[PDB]
């Protein structure tokens, strides 16, 4: 039998006030209630305030338009829960667990985080697919790295590219080391979610992905509980020893919803109008990210929260609150996005508090070289190049590396280490900057030595795509891969400089020059 | 009947692993072995070298990853990733049996170039391969040489003399 | 004998109101609710009274599934915390409950959490330098034993790494004891510190440990996050007063202890200040800071950290924390972006024991001369940005190059930063730390290049790096010669 | 002359931002205080006095 | 059946409280008072409940000469406004009433102004560039048919002129029914537009009109300006869904919709968040924006203008409006002072269809 | 007094906790009047009152060399002069690190002695020109 507790006294949009029944019945805190909007339908809710006179300040989450004053209120006595399991992969879902169409087990929404003994340090990587994030800003599993930036700077695209990158590996390796994914769209437009679902279905990244959508039309309480629902889906994949990835879209919107809920419930404001305990919110959310101990299955979930930024300020309340929480940050600057380069990461302001321990053996050495090269290049790059032949090697290699950092989509590990190796070792020093990516395209998709007959290497060729798992284990700085790597890259550079570079510089016609220009931009995009 | 094992937090750890190895050997699709490793870890029984080797055995001898087919399956990638999980993550090191399984897959698949990398990595670590598999690797190499399949066909064709975004295929 | 019961009135966040018929207990008293209804022992701590029969109290554990008018027991005492040798090598919560799965805690005694500050008569000011091994700190900010230190800086500046390096360099050689207090810290840092202290055998479980670790992290509610430092102080003051040992008190960090009470200030009804902080912030911080001080019995060599949000030093929380310290180490984004680590600004930071009478005269003179040089260095970036180096006197270019070498030289690789740097750390002794900076101050090493000073220890390593770089430069030169010979 | 003009613009913007921040902190404090005042009931809360 | 009745309780500006003895009606329900008492007809939509037997509701017309016990009648439904071809070539009010002095609108059905947004299954984003003829708008921030557009600009920068040029270019050669919702803008501009269209035979009254006009201007109280855009969406959604026809939707501007809701929230007693704005601003704006979407049935190529007080993009209203749009157009004052018009700052502007997959590679 | 800025924070705490109406920087209105209750008690008394005297040297801490703050603007409005120290000079060996341009004593010479007025007038006419000369000369 359902137990009643009172009647809907008032209703102010997304919130409500419950007045107690004639009985003295008490309700718990943070538990879910039901409102009999009709004989059949029910409107779920959640407790947010209790008061001296027995009144209950309540958040509404479903069928708000059907709520009135005087409707009876039943109490379940339980915290908010949602369905969880592998059956939810490949679905867009309301944070209440209701599936959204297109064209048994239950998990608590607010759980405590793993304690200090129940989480191992970071040891494994999460290949975002972008060379910067894998080299100089190494993201790891169990890490919680923020994505900052102004509007329209690549914040969502980075996470989407990460999810798309993981799919090719997850189709190969076992189902325990594969990393699944959740995309929580807080406060976003419904069209963006449809486009994301279409993209993931095109690239077939939806088998290993789910979406938790709380759009702007949706109630604020749903936008408030969406990321907790995503983490709740990640709970099982932690505790089932699997891996999972969280992508919380704009948490500033998740905080606007909390501000709305609080201020309408006559909670006192605070700095920038927020209640004050908005830091504890993101703390509870993000401290659930962890790399779990072997006692708990060696599971993990990465978090890639996204935060909008106004005029490139990191002084706002929420941004500071989140930077204090997250390990690293991936700062996206409009001046560089608008300045031509994409993704617009700013290495001076983007960091990672895991470092070498996240990235891999093969990438550790390359990142140790690239960090030094970029620290030396930052000091010189402000100079307009005047010693055009007297330029230092560092000014060359850094510019070539910045060219290689230009992407649109993700990149395979094998398709990145070799490209960065050629830069740090100077093999790509004779070619000019504009051709830095066409070189890479031929280095990864048009094997020149295999074409021009210069095949002395026994095995090392960039067509197999399975050498990655030998580089990933042994490393290129090894007795067997280093010389073959050199006796591949040097012939590639020689054949390039002879046949393609020479033909390129001979162009004078505007038509052929524009044809070549569009080709170089296309190589920047696809690679 | 062995040295007590310990976690990074100094806690006592179980070694009774045979009951889980039997669950691996009874498997028919080599994704179940991964879940067996997980359920082993949850009980404070971390995998040992014998367990990883049995998982590689079940990988090599199984037909498919799961009951249904999957696109992008690679019998060798899962093995080599288990090797990475052994060396880097868990600290255990492989042995001749592990690399032998890894080489048997490359022999079956016919990928004769990765087989030479496996051979070089064996003897660089002191491991001695079986000459049966080396001879099979060189035989597949000779077949691919004489038949013209030493490399794929799409590499051995002229590139566009004229630069064009459509010609190069991008 | 019997403990009185109180009945809840309302629950708003971490704040709860309670009725008491007979009489309310004192302030800061602990109040338990059994685990039968909420699943865990829910403790609470009175912050203020409302009426003769009604009082309100914060909760150090999360309040979930809590009904109204639930019985609330008066323990008759504030939050008691264990103290002794058994607290060593064990993680502890705010309540004193051991969260590590090591076993029960032997406790012959259990001290309270809140206590009066030491009287002026008890205080003892001893000028005695602490050799950190760090170079900047050895010269410009000589840390004083028994004193108070603060690593100000925003996010991603290295104050956590400075805490880790100071632990590695001090607590090993510290024959006394040590205490760490994570306050609003990342939990991952707690695992990293625990495994480091275990691998370093600072925490030898089968043997004998000499380090306590208390943790109330970001995941915890504000009532826990505020009362961690008092818990660690209950642990430390026992070793100070009773055992008579010397104590290290690491904290990361006090700004979270502030903002937790700020998160509850609105629920308590207190009107906020200009920045949004609680009106009682200065008093609340003083009642804690004054407990952190040496006495005639012992000496707490405390090392604190403070988050400076948005690099705003004018923020009241660090502004009030200035007065309660002796070595106000300051970190800045600019020095970190320039590739220098530790990213200390020598000009913005100062020390009390930097006096001629407290330390060596040569040390004081070298430090003041470097600080006098760096101000001219600022005044000359002001000019070189516009004119150029050509429009300055050679006597001016000399001090420019000297300051440019000093700034790069005071960088230092740490053993803890092996992950980021990829280079082994160096322990620089104080005496060598003065002979080298003085030799650079009087032009004794001007022929040496600039980058040879970058990320090394003493002067000997500098000459080694210069010989190295000259070798690789001659290699590039002869390779260019041979490349021209080849083609 | 150009530097002067830039300096007067910088001074106007600095003082404008200063005053706006003061007003913003004031309205915040008055808002939190006003909300606390709004959280006070008007009921008689009658009790026996004998 | 017999009509429910209530009695006024208190009045604060446009806001009124109404005690209903039996029970309170749902939110958004209209409540009418006869013109005998106030002097004119007055409908008042419920927005929240304070307790049982009470309802707080906003007036559309002025509250002048309204008393504390005036009987109030429950219509039993939300604010219904007309739809169809009869709405073409006619000016309407927030209530759907006409003001063009022409005649009775020959509507067949009326639809409520408040409506749930389309489901994710109904949405269909088709990327197709919209050739405006304007040079900056095409290259940098190319518009999208069926998507949304934003002209973010302060006082005297030229967003209304951009809307007029877009009308003269796009709307006349559109082949689909247009809508023009004036929300808190000059009444003069409505007369100028009506005459410009009645002269261009877009509002040919003796023929076929390809336009609808709705005007809740600055003179009107916030209760109108806060519910006028919903009326125009009620017109547009009928052509979108039922007629299955492409339509335009020119909002000039949404910032006064937001201002009106903020003034209303102050009367309602809701605690302001930032810069004296309502705590529900994001929700209130998304319930309107997400109705503007191109379903499979049709497409709504909206052109929204936005105002920036003190030339501040950090103002919450534009800052929240940014995420709800496909193509932004950030106008500037310094560029206008330099004689350039349109005063676009392309570095601040952005678009969604600016990818090679949609637009040609050279254009990108 | 070391120092009155903290006295102001204490008064602000006392006021806000007692729900006195707030003001600029969460200070009550009469916080100025507080320092006027105090500093005005300082005075050079008359020969009818024993010719006694009470001097005051109130300290007020600045932040990033801000002088437009509330307490600072109040005490400057009250005091019969001011002393302004700077950290750029404290680091440059100039200790005490005064700023003579901003440091002011409206009691200019009536306080100084017969021997000190001549020397101080000379040093003023020296420093006023030293400032103009050093401000315009190069670094070299
Ligand atoms: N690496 C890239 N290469 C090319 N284009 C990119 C890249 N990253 C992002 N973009 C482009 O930037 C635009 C916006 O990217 P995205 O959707 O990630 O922005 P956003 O940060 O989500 O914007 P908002 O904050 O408004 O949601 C799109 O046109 C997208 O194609
Ligand atoms: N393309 C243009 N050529 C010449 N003048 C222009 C142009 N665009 C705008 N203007 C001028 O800008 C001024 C205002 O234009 P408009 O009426 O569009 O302002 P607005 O953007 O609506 O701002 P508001 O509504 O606050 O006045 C007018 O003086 C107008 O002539
Ligand atoms: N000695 C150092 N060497 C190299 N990097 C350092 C050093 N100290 C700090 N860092 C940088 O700081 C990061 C960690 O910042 P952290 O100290 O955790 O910030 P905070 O102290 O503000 O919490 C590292 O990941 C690295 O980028
Ligand atoms: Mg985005
Ligand atoms: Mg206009």
């Amino acid at each position: 039998a359902k137990q009643k507790i009172g009647f809907v006294h008032g209703i102010d949009g997304t919130i409500a006030t419950i007045a107690p029944a004639a009985s003295k019945v008490t309700v718990p805190y943070n538990t879910v209630l039901e409102i009999a909007v009709s004989a059949t339908n029910i409107a779920n809710a959640l407790v947010f305030n209790l008061e001296k006179d027995g009144s209950i300040g309540v958040i509404l989450l479903d069928n708000i338009s059907e709520v009135r004053s005087g409707q009876d209120v039943y109490a379940t006595g339980s915290l908010l829960k949602i369905p969880v399991g592998f059956h939810m992969l490949g679905k867009i879902i309301n944070p209440l667990g209701k599936e959204i169409p297109t064209g048994t087990k239950l998990g608590l929404v607010e759980e405590m985080a793993p304690n200090i003994v129940s989480r191992q340090p970071v040891n494994y990587n999460l290949l975002t697919g972008y060379k910067v994030i894998d080299t100089l800003i190494p993201v790891g599993r169990g890490q919680r790295e923020l994505i900052l930036g102004d509007r329209q700077t690549g914040k969502t695209s980075i996470a989407l590219s990460t999810i798309l990158n993981q799919t090719k590996v997850n189709n190969e390796i076992l189902s325990k080391n594969n990393v699944l994914s959740v995309y929580v769209s807080i406060g976003q437009r419904c069209s963006n979610v449809a486009r994301i679902h279409r993209l993931l279905t095109e690239y077939d990244a939806m088998k290993y992905c789910t979406i938790v959508a709380a759009t702007a039309a949706d109630p604020a309480g749903l936008q408030y509980l969406a990321p907790y629902a995503g983490t709740t889906l990640g709970e099982e994949f932690r505790n089932s020893g699997r891996h999972i990835l969280l992508v919380y879209d704009d948490l500033s919107k998740q905080a606007v919803s909390y501000r709305q809920i609080s201020l309408l419930l006559r909670r006192p404001p605070g700095r920038e109008a927020y209640p004050g305990d908005v830091f504890y919110l993101h703390s509870r959310l993000l401290e659930r990210s962890a790399m779990m101990s072997p006692q708990k299955g060696s599971g993990s979930l990465t978090s890639l929260p996204i935060v909008e930024t106004l005029s490139n300020d990191v002084t706002a309340y929420i941004v500071t609150n989140v930077i204090s929480i997250t390990d690293g940050q991936i700062y996206l600057d409009a001046k560089l996005f608008t300045g031509g380069q994409r993704p617009a990461v700013n290495i001076g302001l983007s960091v990672s508090r895991v470092g070498s321990s996240a990235q891999n053996k093969a990438m550790k050495k390359v990142g140790g070289a690239l960090k030094m090269l970029m620290g030396e290049y930052r000091k010189m790059a402000g100079e307009q190049t005047s010693g055009s032949q007297n330029v230092s090697p560092v000014m060359i290699r850094g510019a070539r590396c910045l060219q290689l950092f230009n992407q649109k989509g993700p990149s395979y590990f094998m398709d990145a280490i070799v490209a960065l190796y050629a830069v740090t070792n100077g093999y790509m020093d004779d070619v000019k900057l504009q051709y830095s990516k066409f070189y890479e395209f031929l280095l990864l998709n048009k094997d020149l030595p295999v074409l021009y007959g210069q095949v002395n290497n026994k095995y090392f060729y960039m067509y197999n795509k399975n050498l990655n798992y030998f580089i990933r284990y042994f490393g290129l700085n090894h007795e067997i891969l280093e010389p073959e790597l050199k006796k591949y890259i040097e012939i590639h550079t020689n054949l390039f400089l002879d046949n393609y570079q020479s033909r390129m510089n001979e162009l004078k016609s505007d038509e052929d020059l524009v044809q070549l220009k569009n080709l170089l931009y296309a190589c920047k995009r696809t690679v | 009947a062995g040295g007590k094992r310990y976690d990074l937090f100094g806690y006592e750890v179980s070694v009774a692993t045979g009951p889980f190895i039997e669950e691996i050997k009874k498997a028919q699709f080599y994704d179940d072995a991964g879940e067996v490793i997980v359920k082993m870890n949850l009980a404070n029984t971390p995998p040992d070298l014998q367990t990883y080797n049995a998982v590689l055995e079940r990988i090599l001898n199984c037909k498919s990853k799961r009951s249904q087919p999957v696109k992008g399956e690679n019998k060798f990638a899962a093995m080599m990733d288990i090797l990475e999980e052994m060396d880097a993550r868990s600290g255990i090191k492989p042995n001749a049996e592990s690399w032998g399984y890894v080489l048997k897959e490359l022999v079956q698949a016919g990928d004769f170039r990765l087989g030479w990398v496996c051979i070089a990595g064996m003897k660089s670590l002191g491991i001695t391969p079986d000459q049966a598999l080396v001879d099979a690797n060189e035989a597949n190499a000779a077949k691919a040489k004489a038949a013209g399949t030493d490399f794929p066909a799409y590499l051995k064709k002229a590139a566009p003399e004229s630069f064009d975004t459509k010609a190069w295929g991008i | 004998d019997v403990k009185q019961v109180g009945y809840v009135q309302q629950i708003i966040g971490a704040v709860v109101d309670v009725t008491f018929t007979d009489s309310v207990p004192p302030v800061l008293t602990a109040l338990t609710v059994d685990a039968k209804e909420t699943g865990t022992l829910l403790t609470m701590e009175i912050v203020q009274h409302l009426d003769t029969k009604t009082a309100r109290c914060i909760c150090m554990s999360s309040t979930d599934m809590l009904r109204l008018r639930t019985p609330v027991v008066n323990t008759g005492s504030q939050i008691t915390v264990p103290v002794g040798e058994a607290t060593l090598g064990r993680i502890f919560n705010v309540m004193g409950d051991a969260i590590d799965q090591r076993g029960p805690v032997k406790n012959k005694v259990r001290w309270p959490i809140h206590r009066k500050a030491p009287t002026l008569a008890e205080q003892s000011g001893k000028d005695e330098v602490l050799v950190t091994g760090i170079k900047v700190i050895d010269l410009i900010l000589p840390y004083c034993k028994g004193g108070k230190i603060g690593l100000f800086g925003g996010a991603g500046v290295g104050k956590t790494v400075i805490i880790m390096e100071l632990i590695n360099n001090v607590a090993k050689g510290h024959g006394g004891y040590s205490v760490f207090a994570g306050v609003g810290e990342r939990t991952r840092e707690g695992t990293d510190l625990y495994l480091e202290m275990m691998g370093s055998k600072v925490i030898d479980l089968q043997g004998d440990s000499k380090c306590v670790l208390v943790y109330g992290q970001m995941n915890e509610p504000p009532g826990a996050r505020a009362r961690v430092a008092q818990t660690a102080l209950t642990m430390a003051e026992y070793f100070r007063d009773e055992a008579g040992q010397d104590v290290l008190l690491f904290v990361d960090n006090v700004f979270r202890f502030t903002q937790a009470n700020s998160e509850v200030s609105a629920l308590l009804g207190r009107i906020p200040a200009a920045v949004g902080y609680q009106p009682t912030l200065a008093e609340d911080l003083g009642m804690l800071q004054e407990r952190i001080t040496s006495t005639v019995k012992g000496s707490i060599t405390s090392v604190q950290a403070v988050y400076v949000p948005a690099d705003d030093i004018t923020d009241p929380a660090p502004a009030t924390t200035f007065s309660h310290l002796d070595a106000t180490t300051v970190l800045s984004r600019s020095v970190a972006e320039a590739g220098i680590y530790p990213a200390v600004e020598p000009l913005e930071c100062a020390s009390r024991i930097m006096d001629p009478d407290a330390i060596d005269v040569n040390h004081y003179n070298v430090a003041m001369d470097i600080v006098e040089m760096l101000t001219k260095y600022k005044e000359l970036q002001d000019i070189i940005a516009v004119l150029g180096i050509d429009e300055l006197s050679e006597e001016d270019k000399l001090i420019v190059d000297r300051a440019r070498k000093v700034a790069k030289f005071m960088s230092q690789p740490f053993a803890v930063a092996e992950v980021f740097t990829g280079m082994k750390g160096y322990y620089v002794q104080l005496e060598d730390c003065v002979s080298d900076f003085g030799s650079l101050l009087m032009g004794q090493c001007d022929n040496i290049p600039e980058m040879a000073f970058y990320m090394v220890g003493g002067l000997d390593s500098v000459k080694e790096k210069a010989a190295k770089m000259a070798a690789e430069a001659a290699a590039m030169r002869e390779r260019a010669r041979k490349a021209a010979e080849a083609k | 002359g150009n530097i002067t003009g830039l300096m007067q613009l910088a001074d106007y913007t600095y003082n404008k931002t200063r005053k706006e921040l003061i007003t913003a902190e004031l309205l915040e404090i008055i808002g939190t205080m006003t909300a606390m005042h709004a959280g006070k009931k008007v009921g008689l809360k009658k009790t026996e006095f004998w």
